[PDB]
RNA sequence: CGGCCGGGAACUCAAAGGAGACUGCCAGUGAUAAACUGGAGGAAGGUGGGGAUGACGUCAAGUCAUCAUGGCCCUUACGACCAGGGCUACACACGUGCUACAAUGGCGCAUACAAAGAGAAGCGACCUCGCGAGAGCAAGCGGACCUCAUAAAGUGCGUCGUAGUCCGGAUUGGAGUCUGCAACUCGACUCCAUGAAGUCGGAAUCGCUAGUAAUCGUGGAUCAGAAUGCCACGGUGAAUACG
């Protein structure tokens, strides 16, 4: 994991998606490439759509999720069995 | 290799040496303990803000002469087969057949 | 008095022998013999020149020895004390050749090549 | 003898018979003997009893047996409630830790299974 | 070697007691290239034996080889499709490493605790005939007998 | 089965080196990119000028470049101006100060480079292969060269089916190191493809070695 | 007066022995007494290329440099000594270090 | 009490140039022979050991994805830029390796002996902090000087006493370090906790003739980070070959 003296990650431009979330109460859904970004706890109890390659998944943060990453909540392979 | 690769390669070296100075001041502020936090926090910004191709670990190095990336020799900037010929051809000081 | 000497190798150890008429010292590296050599083959395989000839309580040594490991050290401590007992007497020649000590075993350990896991094993062959 | 609710081996040194306890180890075993005054060496059965008061304290300073088991079963349970990859994981019964599943799994997946 | 002119060895002797069959011995004891594990696994199973018996080291040594000695082997030779086990007799040489062999195995396979102390029981059961090695001598010599006729 | 490259095996020992200048890790790539330009340069712009080997020197802070070549004076031009002109490109690319100097070879028939080049130009022409090779062969051992090898290789005469045909005379001792063998190799582009040519001229066997 | 080191450098050992060997000459010439050509212990650097174009591991070829050194120390420098050495003219492929002090 | 410091070219060592080994000598065998066997001398004896070196050709063998190239095809696309994902999936089959199944061993304490390499956007000492990975200050070193860098097996003492164990380490939970814009898919390493299978492996099959096999560690290229692979280096060091 990343180094706690350099503290945890998000994408500038998530950060700022979610500033003008938090401060609007836009509850249109944050479509979103940044699967590295950490979940902060004002994310809490919001929709992001995050990539997953071919889509755009919707993820309902909420308070158990902090300190995952977005790319933990979209999962990228499809594999329902060989048999 | 293709055109294209070769000029994204000079590219990449381009920006990374053009941002070099920004890059390291960020990198040691975000390092030094004795930082304030909100310092720290603003240099990470900064720094994930910069051009990705600006970071020298992009940079993949390919052979000079045809654009190869992989069997690189960081002595000769060659890949194996242009450094075989060459040293074949007595193009390379010193270099020859090695048994012992 | 005279400290004759003998230059001993085997494998990749070097050792330098200073004989002199005396006791029956043996002072390597600044240690007794058991002390560098604990092992006591190691310790019978340096004592087998002085118990050949019967000069074994009669001559002080004084051992250097660099390089390769615990045989090959007693390996070139052997051969030293034989080339020194050599140019102290040189009638003993014909005594320690018999025996074996005047020649240099020149046994190296053959370099890794190409393809092989080491000096001559193969990686394991399959048909299908 | 009985501690943390759990029989001590009788015979063994106090370390590896310390290490019986489920959460302690060997340098767990060695800081609580180290905590108790009490030499590694000796045997279980050659103790008096307020030692064994002394172990029950120090091992009652950590989590063990079935607290640490429900700690450990709810961490996992938050986890596969959460669907998180980790969870998704844990319950597909898959190794969760990026090895590879091409081959290799069987620790995880139990003995072969024909098709 | 189809071309030949292969010879034996020159080995040394073993430093405490000076022996060639001593030093066969530990070679054929050692693994992995440890001859000072070997040698001192040898040495105190010597020393215990000599405890054992009181005659000598080697002396026991040896008599526990002149127990275990095979005096003929069986080797295939194919006659019809098929192949005859055919007795023939083992020179002095090969009977010494077959016997160190023989008695290695049986010491690697026993029950007791340490190695040293495998080594003495079975040279002490090989040296009253109440050993593996013993058994296995025994029944290359039935076999053999089985056998004579091819 | 492959066989070794001769100058590559004799390195050293009967052969020298093309280049002969000594650099540290750090400007060892750089130089040997330079030399690899230099060289592409010299061989575009003298390809019509018979120009058998170029030996590069970085003495000090310079360059110096001597081309081995059958026209000596057709690489010159008029009174100096092509060396003048090749110098100062030279030290365009090579960022130092050059110097050129000419050396000729006064027997292009015993040099490898410059008969396989001709027998290039021949089958560019259009001059059939084993007459062209014939020729070479013939001219080399009237000239005195102890032996010589001619290979050509690859769709000859613009056939379907590509073919090695090779033609030796005398003694060519390619596992004796000491021998002073020259070898060298050329490509004609023909309106059929790409046809190889290698030349092997053996000139006696040093017996002091030399280097 | 300090004494003066050269370290030469070199592909070749005898391009580097020549070179040795005049500035030793030079410098007996010219009054001074040099302690040196010290042969210093020879880099080999070793190379294994892959040399079949596609696939075949197990075909590789092996190369070396060997970089050959050599030590001459001056001492007692005449003040003619520093300046012909300095103008010896030292034959090209060779990398010549010259410390004081 | 340290080659450390005056000092010495003795010795190891560093390279450069040479000497030496050729069935040369003797005896026997042999076909009045080539050669073979044995012996002396010798550091080395019969090619002393190892490497590099691959004839004419076979397999329409492999590579148009290193490169070059004849032809054929696309040209608002089969070209070019970007972000995210994949090459890391997983009922299963096969190949090559590593670690084990233990006492010739595990663990703890003390102590000994290498070679070859790498280093400037690099190796990084000493000292302080952290149980540890590491962090802070920072000398030296383009290096027979400084750093990587304490070799491990070994030796001596103690314990474990044949258990699925003080064997084995997979797996999993928690907490961390570093590289990097960024370790979720998908890194390496550390600490604590758990402790799967595994008790020597069927038909069958592989490597190896001596400093070899087996075993123990070390280094390098690629590389910001990421080897159980590859390429090198040394330590201990066999069994057998009748045919
Ligand atoms: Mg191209
Ligand atoms: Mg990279
Ligand atoms: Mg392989
Ligand atoms: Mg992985
Ligand atoms: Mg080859
Ligand atoms: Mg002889
Ligand atoms: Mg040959
Ligand atoms: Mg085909
Ligand atoms: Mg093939
Ligand atoms: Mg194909
Ligand atoms: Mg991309
Ligand atoms: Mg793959
Ligand atoms: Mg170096
Ligand atoms: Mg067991
Ligand atoms: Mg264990
Ligand atoms: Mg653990
Ligand atoms: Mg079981
Ligand atoms: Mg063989
Ligand atoms: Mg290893
Ligand atoms: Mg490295
Ligand atoms: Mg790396
Ligand atoms: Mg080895």
């Amino acid at each position: 994991p990343r180094s706690l003296k350099k503290g945890p990650f998000i994408d500038l431009h998530l950060l700022k998606k979610v500033e003008k979330a938090v401060e609007s109460g836009d509850k249109k859904p944050l479509r979103t490439w940044s699967r590295r970004s950490t979940i902060f706890p004002n994310m809490i109890g919001l929709t992001i759509a995050v990539h997953n390659g071919r889509q755009h998944v919707p993820v309902f943060v909420t308070d158990e999720m902090v300190g995952h990453k977005l790319g933990e909540f979209a999962p990228t392979r499809t594999y329902r069995g060989h048999a | 290799a293709k055109q294209s690769m070769k000029a994204r390669e000079v590219k990449r070296v381009a920006l990374a040496d053009k941002y070099f100075a920004k890059r390291a001041e960020l990198k040691a502020i975000i390092s030094d303990v004795n930082a304030s936090d909100e310092d720290r926090w603003n240099a990470v910004l900064k720094l994930q803000t910069l051009p990705r191709d600006s970071s020298p670990s992009r940079q993949r190095n390919r052979c000079r002469q045809t654009g190869r990336p992989h069997g690189f020799l960081r002595k000769f900037g060659l890949s194996r087969i242009k450094v075989r010929e060459a040293a074949m051809r007595g193009e390379i000081p010193g270099l020859k057949k090695a048994s012992w | 008095e005279n400290q004759y000497y003998g230059t001993g190798r085997r494998k990749s150890s070097a050792a330098r022998v200073f004989i002199k008429p005396g006791n029956g010292k043996i002072v390597i590296n600044q240690r007794s013999l058991e002390q560098y050599f604990g092992r006591e083959t190691a310790r019978m395989v340096v004592r087998q020149p002085l118990e050949l000839v019967d000069m074994v309580e009669k001559l002080d040594l004084y051992i250097t020895v660099k390089g390769g490991g615990i045989s090959g050290q007693a390996g070139a401590i052997r051969h030293g004390i034989t080339r020194a007992l050599m140019e102290y007497d040189e009638s003993l020649r014909s005594e320690l050749r018999k025996a074996g000590f005047v020649t240099r075993d020149a046994r190296q350990v053959e370099r890794k090549k190409v393809g092989l896991r080491k000096a001559r094993r193969r990686p394991q062959f399959s048909k299908r | 003898a009985r501690i943390a609710g759990i029989n001590i081996p009788d015979h063994k040194h106090a370390v590896i018979a310390l290490t019986s306890i489920y959460g302690v180890g060997k340098t767990r075993s060695k800081a609580i003997l180290a905590a108790a005054g009490i030499a590694e060496d000796v045997k279980i059965s050659e103790l008096s009893e307020g030692q064994i008061d002394t172990l029950r304290d120090e091992v009652a300073k950590f989590v063990v047996e079935g607290d640490l088991r429900r700690e450990i079963s709810m961490s996992i349970k938050r986890l596969m409630d959460l669907g998180c990859y980790r969870g998704l994981r844990h319950r597909r019964g898959l190794p969760v830790r990026g090895q590879r599943t091409k081959t290799n799994a069987r620790t995880r997946k139990g003995p072969r299974k024909p098709i | 070697p189809r071309r030949r002119v292969i010879g034996q060895r020159k080995i040394l002797p073993d430093p405490k007691f000076g022996s060639e069959l001593l030093a066969k011995f530990v070679n054929i004891l050692m693994v992995d290239g440890k001859k000072s594990t070997a040698e001192s696994i040898v040495y105190s199973a010597l020393e215990t034996l000599a405890q054992r018996s009181g005659k000598s080291e080697l002396e026991a040594f040896e008599v526990a080889l002149e127990n275990v000695r095979p005096t003929v082997e069986v080797k295939s030779r194919r006659v019809g499709g098929s192949t005859y086990q055919v007795p023939v007799e083992v020179r002095p040489v090969r009977r010494n490493a077959l016997a160190m062999r023989w008695i290695v195995e049986a010491a690697r396979k026993r029950g007791d605790k340490s190695m040293a102390l495998r080594l003495a029981n079975e040279l002490s059961d090989a040296a009253e005939n109440k050993g593996t090695a013993v058994k296995k001598r025994e029944d290359v010599h039935r076999m053999a007998e089985a056998n004579k006729a091819f | 089965g492959q066989k070794v490259h001769p100058n590559g095996i004799r390195l050293g020992i009967v052969k020298p080196w093309n280049s002969t200048w000594f650099a540290n890790t750090k400007e060892f790539a750089d130089n040997l990119d330079s030399d690899f330009k230099v060289r592409q340069y010299l061989t575009k712009e003298l390809a019509k000028a018979s120009v058998s080997r170029i030996v590069i020197e970085r003495p000090a802070k310079s360059i110096r470049v001597t081309i081995h070549t059958a026209r000596p004076g057709i690489v010159i031009g008029k009174k100096g101006e092509d060396v003048e002109k090749l110098r100062k490109v030279v030290a365009d690319i090579a960022g130092v100060p050059a110097q050129i100097n000419i050396a000729e070879v006064r027997k292009p028939e015993l040099d490898a480079k410059l008969v396989a080049d001709s027998i290039t130009s021949q089958l560019e022409r259009r001059v059939m292969f084993r007459r062209a090779m014939k020729r070479a062969v013939q001219n080399a051992m009237r000239l005195g060269a102890k032996g010589i090898k001619v290979e050509v290789s690859g769709r000859l005469g613009g056939a379907e089916i590509a073919r090695t045909e090779w033609y030796r005379e005398g003694r060519v001792p390619l596992h004796t190191l000491r021998a002073d063998i020259d070898y060298n190799t050329s490509e004609a582009h023909t309106t059929y493809g790409v046809i190889g040519v290698k030349v092997w001229i053996f000139k006696g066997e040093i017996l002091g070695g030399m280097a | 007066n300090q004494r003066i080191r050269i370290r030469l450098k070199a592909f070749d050992h005898r391009l580097i022995d020549q070179a040795t060997a005049e500035i030793v000459e030079t410098a007996k010439r010219t009054g001074a007494q040099v302690r040196g050509p010290i042969p210093l212990p020879t880099r080999k650097e070793r190379f294994t290329v892959l040399i079949s174009p596609h696939v075949n591991k197990d075909a590789r070829d092996q190369y070396e440099i060997r970089t050959h050194l050599r030590l001459v120390d001056i001492v007692e420098p005449t003040e003619k000594t520093v300046d012909a050495l300095m103008r010896l003219d030292l034959a090209a492929g060779v990398d010549v270090q010259i410390s004081l002090g």
